[PDB]
């Protein structure tokens, strides 16, 4: 009992920040796509123009 | 070419996002336990002693 509580509190501190980096990094991808984006919209604007 | 690199770029992101839940899943399913765990750990402390 007594070593499964220690692998548990283990277990649960690091998939969770684990996951809130991977989110962060969500923000990375998707907004770096989101910002290639915008590159496109602007050459575009003198493109119909 | 941001077409060609916003395409594989939004493939990214959603399948990063895909294990994110799968984490949060594991993170919901864990609290579950850790609720009951809560009280319990200081009963399993005075067994032992």
């Amino acid at each position: 009992g007594v070593s499964k509580l220690n692998e548990a509190k283990a277990l649960v501190d690091e998939l969770n920040r684990k996951a809130g980096e991977q989110s962060v990094l969500l923000k990375t991808k998707q907004d770096e796509a989101d910002a290639a984006l915008q590159m496109i919209t602007v050459s575009m604007q003198d493109a119909s123009e | 070419e941001l077409k060609e690199k916003f395409q594989s770029r939004t493939s990214e992101a959603a399948k990063l996002e895909a294990e994110v839940s799968k984490a949060q899943e594991t993170i919901k399913a864990a609290e579950v336990l850790i609720n009951q765990l809560d009280r319990e750990h200081k009963r399993w402390n005075a067994q032992v002693v």
